[PDB]
């Protein structure tokens, strides 16, 4: 009864209904660094200005 | 201070856009007009200072140095327009504009509330001095005084920066009040000797200290006569009053780091005393007579008391007088002579009777005779070494004893015995040089009527 598969159809993504459990950690990666705390809060002027030696703005 | 720096900044488009022959006129009129506004900053208070702005403030130390350099803008303007009168007028402007530039930046040196400011604007004065030193000066002599006067400024001054800098990054702050109210005691260590030594060498070269003075002569010398007036009046003054503001963050450092200096000045004030003696130029003779008392101003610095610095302050406002009536004496009889040879023209007096006249008076205040306020200043300085340590009166009379010698010699020998048989151009004074001696001498003996006037902050 076999019938032989055409062009293309050998090379096609199918699917799979598989049993086992999805791996959770196939790179059994280290926890990620925490990341640097992000900016909050509205801008303000420099407080008396650059403060560079005798400039007062 | 805007009142009087402003005033000052309009003399340059004012004196570019006149007439090429009202450029003295209008000069003399407005740094005159300038001076006089200069004076109400002698207003002074008895405990704080007059704190303006955030950036210029006044006390009592450079209120005097203030009007002694709005002052000194219009003698000089007199003494100029003689041996710059076959000048171009873009070259006289460009004189005039120099003269200008040295106020203006004198004016914001001694207001500065900053440190760095104070640095850059003190800084800033070599270069109208030098300019005016190389371009308009006499002799080949003027390059090599030039190049002097600039480095031996420059090799003092950078050190000073850096120390200037780390103080501002350990302190936090560069402002004077705030290092006044903060101020730290300064331990004993390899590290603050030689922060000592940053900030002080500058100004140590700049009065000049004996041994760091090799410069001037060449310099004062070498200079014009407006150049030669500026640096004997204002400009050895900025390392007195740089080293009165920097000492008070110097504490107890100051008590053994300046014995070698109170050594050198005292030593060095009866050495250049005693080359006055022997100095065959008369321009060089008054030159070196500003290291004795500038040595004077040293030590009343170095011993930190009120009468010291009392003494500092009122030595420094009635030599920057004196040495500049000095210089333009000499340089009256150079117009005539065209020699600084001191024998050259003898007999001088029954040639000249009122500028003879003149020259007794600037000798009689350069011998610090009482009640002038040179005696004053030098007085309460003696008294105060004398408290340091009774020795010092051997050296300080020795000095004012050698003082007495020089200053009279050089009277003597221009102004009396015969005049010489060949000098037959010796010309009436003009009006304008008889104006230029009464104008520095009547100030300075209306000061004694008001001492408190130069006797500093500490009065
Ligand atoms: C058109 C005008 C329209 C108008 O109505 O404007 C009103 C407008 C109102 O502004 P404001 O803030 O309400 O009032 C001013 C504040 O009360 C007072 O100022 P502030 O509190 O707003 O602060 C300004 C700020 C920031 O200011 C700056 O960064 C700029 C500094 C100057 C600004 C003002 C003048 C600018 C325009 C004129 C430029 C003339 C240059 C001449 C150069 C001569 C060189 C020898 O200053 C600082 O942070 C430090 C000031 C001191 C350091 C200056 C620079 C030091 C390094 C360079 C050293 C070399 C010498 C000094 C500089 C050169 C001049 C001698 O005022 C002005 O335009 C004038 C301001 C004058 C400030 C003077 C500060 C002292 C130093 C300069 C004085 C000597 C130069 C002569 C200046 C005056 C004659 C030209
Ligand atoms: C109770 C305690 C004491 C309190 C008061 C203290 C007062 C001082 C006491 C100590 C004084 C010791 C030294 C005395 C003088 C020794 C040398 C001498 O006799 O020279 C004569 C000589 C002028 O007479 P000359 O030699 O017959 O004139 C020849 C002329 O070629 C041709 O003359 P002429 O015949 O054509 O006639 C014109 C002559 C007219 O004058 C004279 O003939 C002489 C006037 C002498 C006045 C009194 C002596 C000086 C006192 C104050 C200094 O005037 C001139 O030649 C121009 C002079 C312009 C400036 C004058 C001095 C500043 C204003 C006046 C101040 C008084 O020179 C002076 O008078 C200048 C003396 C400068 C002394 C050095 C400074 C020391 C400290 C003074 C502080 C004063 C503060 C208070 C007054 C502030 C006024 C702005
Ligand atoms: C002398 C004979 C008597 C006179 C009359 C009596 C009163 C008297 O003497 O008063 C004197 C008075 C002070 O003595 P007084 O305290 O008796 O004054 C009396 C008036 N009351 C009571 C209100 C105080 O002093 C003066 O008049 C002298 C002024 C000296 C300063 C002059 C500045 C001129 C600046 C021109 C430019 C040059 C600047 C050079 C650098 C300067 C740096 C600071
Ligand atoms: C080029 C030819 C040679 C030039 C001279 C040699 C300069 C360098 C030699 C060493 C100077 C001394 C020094 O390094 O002082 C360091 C001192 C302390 O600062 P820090 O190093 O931070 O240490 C703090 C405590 N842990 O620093 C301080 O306390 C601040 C000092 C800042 C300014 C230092 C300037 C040099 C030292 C003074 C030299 C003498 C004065 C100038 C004379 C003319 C030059
Ligand atoms: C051509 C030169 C032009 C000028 C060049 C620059 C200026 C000169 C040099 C400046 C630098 C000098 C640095 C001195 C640092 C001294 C540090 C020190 O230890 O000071 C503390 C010390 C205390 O001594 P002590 O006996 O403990 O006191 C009594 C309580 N025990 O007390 C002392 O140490 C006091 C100081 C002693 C050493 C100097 C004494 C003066 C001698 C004359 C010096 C003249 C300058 C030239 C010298 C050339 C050599």
């Amino acid at each position: 009864g076999w019938v032989r598969p055409d062009l293309g159809e050998l090379s096609k993504v199918t699917k799979v209904k598989t049993d086992r459990p999805l791996p959770e950690n196939p790179y059994h990666s280290r926890a990620r660094p925490e990341p640097n705390p992000e900016a909050e809060g509205d801008l303000k002027p420099a407080k008396h200005g650059s403060r560079l030696f005798f400039w007062t703005m | 201070m805007l009142k009087i720096i402003i005033p000052t900044t309009m003399l340059l488009p004012m004196t570019w856009m006149s007439k090429h022959n009202m450029i003295w006129i209008n000069a003399t009129v407005h740094s005159l007009l300038i001076s006089l506004i200069s004076l109400s900053l002698l207003n002074q208070l008895g405990e704080n200072s007059l704190n303006f702005s955030l950036t210029f403030f006044s006390d009592s130390l450079s209120a005097p140095l203030l009007v002694l350099t709005t002052w000194l803008l219009p003698l000089m303007l007199m003494a100029s327009q003689s041996h710059l009168s076959k000048e171009t007028t873009t070259r006289k402007k460009l004189y005039i504009t120099m003269l200008i530039l040295l106020q203006l930046f004198l004016i914001m040196t001694f207001t500065a509330t900053e440190l760095i400011l104070f640095y850059i604007l003190f800084e800033a004065t070599l270069v109208p001095t030098l300019i005016i030193i190389t371009r308009w000066g006499n002799q080949t002599e003027r390059l090599n005084a030039g190049l002097y006067f600039l480095f031996y400024t420059l090799a003092g001054s950078l050190p000073l920066l850096v120390a200037l800098v780390y103080i501002q990054n350990t302190t936090g702050s560069l402002n004077f009040l705030i290092i006044h109210y903060w101020s730290h005691p300064l331990s004993n260590s390899w590290s603050n000797i030689f922060m000592w030594l940053a900030c002080i060498m500058a100004f140590m070269v700049k009065m000049p200290l004996y041994g760091l003075h090799l410069w001037l002569p060449k310099a004062h010398v070498e200079a014009p006569i407006a150049g030669s007036m500026v640096l004997a009046a204002v400009l050895l003054k900025l390392g007195g009053y740089g080293m009165m503001r920097i000492t008070t963050i110097l504490n107890p450092l100051t008590n053994y780091m300046a014995y070698p200096f109170l050594m050198l000045s005292m030593w060095g004030m009866i050495m250049t005393s005693s080359i006055c003696l022997r100095q065959t130029d008369l321009k060089s003779l008054i030159a070196y007579s500003s290291v004795s008392h500038m040595a004077l101003v040293i030590v009343a610095i170095m011993i930190q008391t009120p009468w010291s610095f009392m003494g500092a302050t009122a030595l420094m406002i009635a030599h920057g007088l004196t040495s500049s009536m000095l210089f333009c004496l000499a340089n009256t009889n150079y117009e005539r002579v065209h020699s600084r040879t001191m024998i050259l023209a003898r007999g001088l007096q029954t040639l000249l009777p009122l500028m003879a006249t003149w020259w007794l008076m600037a000798s009689l205040t350069n011998l610090a005779l009482p009640p002038s306020i040179n005696l004053i200043g030098e007085l309460f300085i003696i008294t105060a070494s004398f408290s340091w340590s009774n020795i010092t009166i051997i050296l300080m009379g020795m000095n004012m004893m050698i003082t007495a010698l020089y200053s009279l010699y050089m009277l003597i020998t221009t102004q009396r015995g015969k005049y010489t048989h060949h000098i037959n151009n010796i010309k009436a004074s003009f009006t304008r040089e008889n104006a230029l001696m009464a104008l520095h001498i009547l100030p300075l003996l209306l000061l004694t009527l008001n001492p408190k006037m130069i006797l500093g902050p500490l009065y």
